């Protein structure tokens, strides 16, 4: 997990066009049980590709929202 | 004073328990299957 989330940054640092790696940075962050960094990448992320169609980042945000359950209008969203 | 007798009696009474049926949790309300899921390749 810490080899893959840093071959992810490596990736996402030499182009930042690669959504998947930060999606899969992203679920790195997940499977270290870095929930919160991973709620804060996301947003980050969102809030700097609202036109972007990640249709499975918007799921996991929603599944996320919906743990922490105070966000539920965003979950909704 | 010799009137019409009715008694006055405001009904503020608590019902009882309802005790409805429960639901029943998903598999991904529980952390584990959620981390199953997430993690998928």
């Amino acid at each position: 997990y810490v080899q893959a989330q840093k071959q992810f940054k490596q990736a996402e640092d030499s182009q930042n066009s690669n959504t998947l790696a930060k999606l899969g940075y992203a679920q790195c962050l997940i499977a270290r049980n870095e929930v919160g960094d991973a709620t804060i990448y996301l947003e980050k992320f969102f809030k700097e590709n609202q036109d972007s169609k990640s249709s499975e980042m918007m799921l996991l945000l929603g599944i996320i929202y919906s743990q922490s359950g105070k966000s539920y209008y965003k979950a909704i969203i | 004073r010799q009137d019409y007798i009715a008694k006055v009696r405001y009904q503020n009474d608590l019902p009882a328990p309802p005790c409805p049926p429960k639901l029943l949790k998903y598999e991904i309300e529980k952390e584990a299957p959620q981390k199953e899921f997430l993690k998928d390749s």
